[PDB]
């Protein structure tokens, strides 16, 4: 029971860990987009960066 | 390790690169003295006609 209690407070650490992922409000960790495009050149081309949930 | 990358993000938005002003700012002092050595030479021209007189 004690190690699945820990197993439990680290899993819900795990939750913290990836919501707290923000830059100035946008994140490529917490899930809440597919993908973040930034600029490639100043036609406004994107440079992609595929979202990797945690 | 957040607050460290606000303020290198904050530091990558608003600081000068200074070996880049460096140059500009040679060029721009060579640039000021030609412009006052310009104006001078623009400044003598009422003086050619004088010898018509």
């Amino acid at each position: 029971n004690a190690l699945k209690s820990d197993f439990d407070s680290l899993r819900d650490q795990i939750t913290k860990a990836a919501s707290n992922a923000k830059f100035n409000g946008v994140s490529i960790a917490d899930g809440t987009t597919t993908k973040l495009s930034f600029l490639a050149n100043s036609d406004g081309s994107a440079f992609t960066v595929t979202a990797k949930t945690l | 390790k957040l607050q460290d990358s606000l303020d290198a993000g904050v530091g990558n938005l608003v600081d000068a690169d200074l070996a880049k002003e460096s140059a500009k700012l040679q060029s721009l002092q060579t640039k000021q003295q030609l412009g006052v050595q310009a104006l001078s030479i623009a400044n003598q021209s009422s003086s050619s006609i004088l010898s018509l007189f």
